[PDB]
RNA sequence: CGACUCUUAGCGGUGGAUCACUCGGCUCGUGCGUCGAUGAAGAACGCAGCUAGCUGCGAGAAUUAAUGUGAAUUGCAGGACACAUUGAUCAUCGACACUUCGAACGCACUUGCGGCCCCGGGUUCCUCCCGGGGCUACGCCUGUCUGAGCGUCGCU
RNA sequence: CCCCCGGAGCCCCGCGGACGCUACGCCGCGACGAGUAGGAGGGCCGCUGCGGUGAGCCUUGAAGCCUAGGGCGCGGGCCCGGGUGGAGCCGCCGCAGGUGCAGAUCUUGGUGGUAGUAGCAAAUAUUCAAACGAGAACUUUGAAGGCCGAAGUGGAGAAGGG
RNA sequence: GCGAAAGACUAAUCGAACCAUCUAGUAGCUGGUUCCCUCCGAAGUUUCCCUCAGGAUAGCUGGCGCUCUCGCACACGCAGU
RNA sequence: UACCCACCCGACCCGUCUUGAAACACGGACCAAGGAGUCUAACACGUGCGCGAGUCGGGGGCUCGCACGAAAGCCGCCGUGGCGCAAUGAAGGUGAAGGCCGGCGCGCUCGCCGGCCGAGGUGGGAUCCCGAGGCCUCUCCAGUCCGCCGAGGGCGCACCACCGGCCCGUCUCGCCCGCCGCGCCGGGGAGGUGGAGCACGAGCGCACGUGUUAGGACCCGAAAGAUGGUGAACUAUGCCUGGG
RNA sequence: CGCGACCUCAGAUCAGACGUGGCGACCCGCUGAAUUUAAGCAUAUUAGUCAGCGGAGGAGAAGAAACUAACCAGGAUUCCCUCAGUAACGGCGAGUGAACAGGGAAGAGCCCAGCGCCGAAUCCCCGCCCCGCGGCGGGGCGCGGGACAUGUGGCGUACGGAAGACCCGCUCCCCGGCGCCGCUCGUGGGGGGCCCAAGUCCUUCUGAUCGAGGCCCAGCCCGUGGACGGUGUGAGGCCGGUAGCGGCCCCCGGCGCGCCGGGCCCGGGUCUUCCCGGAGUCGGGUUGCUUGGGAAUGCAGCCCAAAGCGGGUGGUAAACUCCAUCUAAGGCUAAAUACCGGCACGAGACCGAUAGUCAACAAGUACCGUAAGGGAAAGUUGAAAAGAACUUUGAAGAGAGAGUUCAAGAGGGCGUGAAACCGUUAAGAGGUAAACGGGUGGGGUCCGCGCAGUCCGCCCGGAGGAUUCAACCCGGCGGCGGGUCCGGCCGUGUCGGCGGCCCGGCGGAUCUUUCCCGCGCGGGGGACCGUCCCCCGACCGGCGACCGGCCGCCGCCGGGCGCAUUUCCA
């Protein structure tokens, strides 16, 4: 509030009464008389620089920046190393860019959605999520942020034909429409590579959503995939190709312990 | 106390700004108050151009905006007794009427009369009553449409 | 997840909707399930407990199998008193010990003109939704 | 081994830190946008079987009828009730009620003085006297009534 | 002929490479190390909260607190042992702060030394016996001595108090 | 305001009351300014200023770099000489 | 190592202003909790990231009752607009090209017509290219493969130093003009000089740091000033009415 | 010296109405500082801000050009982005500081006076009846009043209008009721009431669990419900709830047909005849405040004080002079717009009892001040009071036993219970105040040990004892790698197909209007180029992008191998 510890009418009778020079509360027959107000130091008072409302709360990103944050988010949803390294319990999943039939868009009972996540061997992620339930550590308990859990597999769908009703109760599962992807849900915590479960209809639109390499997006105005600072991202093969090996000074590995001078 | 090659920086905070600071946390909720009105008005006048009545073709005044063309305030009077639309009637058939436009040229006159001849042709007048007289377009081209024109009617493209 | 805005779900707000809740509301809150036998016959899951219903204690130190009859309802203390649910004080003068209805099972409803229209309209509502999903 | 003193530890006080809670705030949104001479906001004084304070109420005073609700209320009494009953209690609230001040309004602020009408006792309007009810503030509008003017005239 | 390392048997091996290789990791040489005001860097230094994550911990005892208990770090601090305590809590990767106190005649609260000390010294005065009582220098009654001495320490009022 | 006058008195306040606000008034001036380790490390001088308890600009300081050199048998450059 | 004790040596109480503090300088009995460089805007440079002569971002719009959403996504909106892409003059205004060759005006360091090249040159220039010659290889010689060294020679980025050149302002001086008009019309030249200029670009947006300001502005601190109010129950007088 | 009109003006406790006060976040008139800044200060600045005062509303104000502009021109107001920290102001310093255009939200326009026309065509209040009555009205009837000729009503208002002539085309809306039909978006409008899934299943902890394993798919069931709260811990299933075009009952809102009562003879275009605008205002002089507005933006006071092809504006005074552009002096108006008050809600990277509002509590309370005003402290027993009966000592406060409790080492200011400080027990010390740094020594509390700590781990040799293999082949499985790129799939660079090209599209100020559709333009086709796709063939990167066979090796399983082997143990 703009009025914190600033409705007191204290004068600071000072410099000769041996006390402090702090604005002290006027007159009275209470305890709060000659106490000290308008001080960051003193009981009551206000803080240092009262938190004001016009703090620049919200932030900004370039359009292409937050588009190409989704490419790297998606490209890492493949590559099971990156995916498992986020602890997404993919050890029995048949393939990592997991595509499902478009029957799933029309499920309308959580029983079927639960049955799907067994046959794809995706249970173990919700299983994990199911186990990660507990109370938050801090004072966040008494502000409506009591319980916490992991994130589960994300499911992407091209049209809400009832699917979001099915996979609604299963904890950890989030639903993301293709045309409305979201970095805050594809890569939670600024870490990369969360499990995704694409349906066939959505898996097609992905190249038409934001583009292949030698073709425009054709759903975004003007946009194409980012190019590579380097192609052969592996250098273990580069460093033992015959081109490089041939043109190298021979090594020096006779580590020369210092000689004691006799 | 300046130091070593800055700017001069007259910033306007001497007066009292902290009191009259207007924060914009309404901004996303106002986007929604307007959106309902925009929709609730379209559903209230159901068969009707949602954008509103038809506005005329018009040129921008100053020499820097010479070559553009706008949607004007309303079709002028001199325009109207060429297309043969009474000035009080046009207000009732979705034609903005501006009784304040001095026409100086025949170029911008005919160019702007054409939109009124064009409006008539693709205009479907639901008749006054269900069983009603002339100038109300037939029931064939009454069943065919309930279409509100989303966006401006016949958008003026430069 | 709750969806309807115009409902609260706020840790301290519906703790406040509880211990300031008027006696008229506190009937529904002080409701206790029905035994498997009645739960079959009426198709009613739970009931507001009444003054002279029969009851079995299910949790607590002296959960058991003996069927007592309720004696009163401390709707202000928000907890009921039962028949042989009682301890001995220091002077031998026995007192009842409160039991929460949620921790007790009803074994024989006390029927009434009022209670019967409740059991009907509870059951009629339960099979209306099962007919709606059907 | 004297006592005192000091350091440390075991326990015991003194004190209320830390920690864990939270029917409270603060901030930001949303809907609405609701006073009063038919007497407001505010103030006073009263009102519970045992009740000081908070709260709730207004001599019909911890509420009235009504409608939902449907067996309590509770600190202790005490109770009606028939819990097959407007039916205990709570919620709603739309019927009725609204002590004294207060723009406050018969004049004044002592709580004092009046006037004018009516209706009881008194009277047999006999005037008090006693009791009860209705009026009696300022400004202004429209109309109404009674007027004033060597103002303008008209008729005489 | 003078041959093949799936085998020369290896102090050189170019055919395959460490335990070592978190490649912002590991290793070998040298040189050098004062410090206020001030700057910079590093802080698996610490505090609260959020997005992740730890198939984390927890009524077989969490936070806090207490410890002549065993230790680690140059240090910020940290880990363990026991104890009491009775419900929650921390590790890592990122984000956010009202984030670290010896001091400001700092603020609020608490507590000492001073100290069982200064003090309980303005208007001459008390004593005996009894009663009551668990208990009497101090109450009450009786007796004795006394003072105020009617411009009163007496008898009634105003304002004020309630 | 009131003063037979002392700047007296005006509710313990008077060379100019008390109360709340403008108000977190201004301060070239006192006081304080909270964890470790590592590396570098000053000034009190210059000109101008209603300047002399302060600033401005010079220096002195640190950080960030870059351009190259060649101890990789094969160096130009600088210097409190 | 930490508890108590003993000894030998060392050793003044911290914070602070200060040329100088153990100071006969000031703050500090003790212990807990609180307690001081913050946010916003505006510049500046450094740094990270996206895109790149462009690049946005806002306000709007299109998509929700948000659970997570007052988020995310999308829009010839995306350029209306800002910043950049161009300067220079007070202003009317003008506005970044030169070189070369041939031909034609008398090549007159002047004017015009056809062709070629296009951002000039010098000196350093990281530096790549070419490389004479070497240096072996078990023989004498032959000879193609592979590198090491490599005198000498070439292109030469970035940048620095310099000379040129062009744009605009101003001056000087001087020539020829074009002619929808008439020249108190307009247009060109040579030489100097003013410019935050061009001389084949580097910006935009988003982060973070440091610094300087405007903000209460690192926290605490005046003597004052102003606007409205409340007091004569004390006391200062005057009055009214009582008492001595 | 009368009576009667009217004009002025009084009095009524006359009939009927209405105004005051409160709130005050946002709003509208006026008033109006000084701290401060300028390193002094007086102009400036703070600032048309605080205080003062008046007045409202659910929004207010503004608003239909006496505008902007100089353009090939725009078209009420308000708000947002922008203009732009720019034009201008300023001891030209500190500092101040707009607009126009453009984009967008929203979008709505209208009345008078006058001039005229109309027999005042008008309005108000009475009195009787018809309907209606909890926003007092409609219908009719009355020599019942009165206002009005010093001016009410209809047409009409500058965009032109009226009146005429003839040109053309044919006529439902409004209101008072009376009903009735569709409950009418959060996906049934507003409000209320009542209602709608699934374990208290096994075992086990515990004072009590909502915990830990388990239970026909992370176990059983439900899941359009797994938010939250309650419950003797940590609960989707126990309870309330939650989800759900879920159900049911009232009420209210709002819109849709019928009946009735009344109102209403309401058009459109052409030619002519007239008809016109708001005065102590504009404008000028001047003085004062104001803006940024400058030889004067706006506002005022005083003085002067108009015009009718006039007047204002056209951002340096002035004359002359042309152009442009509006129409002042009268009035009404929804929408976007604002809300630190109020009612009712929702949320949070917020605070968590010295924090967060002064106020988590009997808080604007206790209390102070004559008064204006000032103004606190103070949350937690347990889960349930089960709040200590009884015995005993004491005048009593307090104790000792007992009891309750999971716990009273939770006892009514009672969770946790720190430090200072104090009490006592233990241990050690003690003439240079204590404390301290380095170095050891002595004693302690514990801690590690050992009742040898001789620490282990290979390999080997020897002596004991025991089970089955390794080595080898044979059957099967599964890999690895390899190349013949062998066969096929895959993709890079190239070439060919001009084959997708129209059975590939998108883009392009490329081109054609020979086209088509619509009104030179727009839309659509057809031509063109750039780009992206099919057929096949060739070369090459043969690429971690595979599949099949062949091979080589490995491994596991199963067989065969019975013991100079191969393992175990001591
Ligand atoms: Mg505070
Ligand atoms: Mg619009
Ligand atoms: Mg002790
Ligand atoms: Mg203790
Ligand atoms: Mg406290
Ligand atoms: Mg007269
Ligand atoms: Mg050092
Ligand atoms: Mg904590
Ligand atoms: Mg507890
Ligand atoms: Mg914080
Ligand atoms: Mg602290
Ligand atoms: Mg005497
Ligand atoms: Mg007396
Ligand atoms: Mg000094
Ligand atoms: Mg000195
Ligand atoms: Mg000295
Ligand atoms: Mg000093
Ligand atoms: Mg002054
Ligand atoms: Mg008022
Ligand atoms: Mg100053
Ligand atoms: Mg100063
Ligand atoms: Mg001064
Ligand atoms: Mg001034
Ligand atoms: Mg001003
Ligand atoms: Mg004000
Ligand atoms: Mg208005
Ligand atoms: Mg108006
Ligand atoms: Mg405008
Ligand atoms: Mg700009
Ligand atoms: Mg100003
Ligand atoms: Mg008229
Ligand atoms: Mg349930
Ligand atoms: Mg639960
Ligand atoms: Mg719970
Ligand atoms: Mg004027
Ligand atoms: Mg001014
Ligand atoms: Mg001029
Ligand atoms: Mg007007
Ligand atoms: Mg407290
Ligand atoms: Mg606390
Ligand atoms: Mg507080
Ligand atoms: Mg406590
Ligand atoms: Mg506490
Ligand atoms: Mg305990
Ligand atoms: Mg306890
Ligand atoms: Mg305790
Ligand atoms: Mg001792």
């Amino acid at each position: 509030s703009e009025l914190a510890g600033h409705q007191t009418s204290a004068e600071s009778w000072g410099t000769g009464r041996a006390v402090a020079r702090i604005p002290r509360v006027r007159g009275g027959g209470t305890h709060r008389s000659g106490q000290g107000a308008f001080g960051n130091m003193c009981r009551g008072g206000r803080m240092f620089a009262p938190t004001k409302t016009w703090r620049r709360w919200h932030r900004r990103v370039n359009t292409t920046q937050k588009r190409y944050a989704i490419c790297s988010a998606l490209a890492a949803s493949a590559l099971p190393a990156l995916v498992m390294s986020k602890g997404h319990r993919i050890e029995e999943v048949p393939e990592l860019p997991l595509v499902v039939e478009d029957k799933v868009e029309s499920y309308k009972k959580t029983k079927e959605a639960v049955l799907l996540l067994k046959k794809l061997k995706a249970w173990n992620d919700i299983k994990k999520v199911y186990a990660s339930q507990r109370m938050r550590a801090g004072k966040g308990k008494m502000r409506n942020r009591r319980r916490i859990q992991r994130r589960g597999p994300c499911i992407i769908y091209n049209e809400d034909n009832g699917i979001i009703k099915a996979f609604r109760n299963i904890p950890g599962i989030t639903l993301l429409n293709v045309s409305k992807l979201n970095i805050l849900k594809l890569a939670p915590g600024g870490h990369v590579g969360r499990f995704c479960i694409w349906t066939e209809s959505a898996f097609r639109k992905l190249d038409e959503l934001y583009g292949t390499w030698r073709k425009a997006a054709t759903l975004k105005s003007n946009y194409n995939l980012p190019m590579h600072k380097m192609l052969n991202t592996d250098l273990s093969r580069i460093l033992k190709s015959p081109e490089i090996q041939r043109a190298l000074r021979a090594p020096r590995k006779k580590i020369h312990r210092r000689v004691l001078k006799k | 106390a300046p130091s070593r090659n800055g700017m001069i920086l007259k910033p306007h905070f001497h007066k009292d700004w902290q009191r009259r600071v207007a924060t914009w946390f309404n901004q996303p909720a106002r986007k929604i108050r307007r959106r309902k009105a925009r929709q609730a008005k379209a559903r209230r006048i159901a068969p009707r151009p949602a954008s509103g009545p038809l506005r005329p073709v018009v040129r921008c005044p100053t020499v820097r905006y010479h070559t553009k063309v706008r949607a004007g305030r309303g079709f002028s009077l001199e325009e109207l007794r060429v297309a043969g639309i009474h000035k009080k009637v046009a207000r009732t058939i979705g034609i903005s009427v501006d009784p304040r436009r001095r026409n100086k040229c025949t170029e911008s006159l005919q160019a702007n009369v054409q939109r009124l001849k064009e409006y008539r042709s693709k205009l479907i007048l639901f008749p006054r009553k269900p069983s009603a007289p002339k100038k109300g377009d037939s029931s064939a081209e009454e069943l065919k449409l309930a279409t509100q024109l989303t966006g401006p009617v016949m958008p003026i493209r430069n | 997840m709750k969806f309807n805005p115009f409902v609260t779900s706020d840790r301290s707000k519906n703790r406040k909707r509880h211990f300031n809740a008027p006696s008229h509301i506190r009937r529904k809150i002080m409701s206790s399930p029905l035994s498997k036998e009645l739960r079959q016959k009426y198709n009613v899951r739970s009931m507001p407990i009444r003054k002279d219903d029969e009851v079995q204690v299910v949790r607590g130190h002296y959960k058991g199998q003996q069927i007592g009859k309720v004696v009163q309802v401390y709707r202000k203390k928000y907890v009921i008193y039962i028949e042989r649910v009682q301890r001995e004080k220091a002077n031998g003068t026995t007192v009842h010990v409160g039991i929460h209805p949620s921790k007790v099972v009803i074994t024989r409803l006390k029927l009434d003109k009022d209670r019967k229209k409740i059991l009907e309209r509870k059951a009629k509502s339960r099979q209306v939704g099962k007919e709606k999903g059907k």
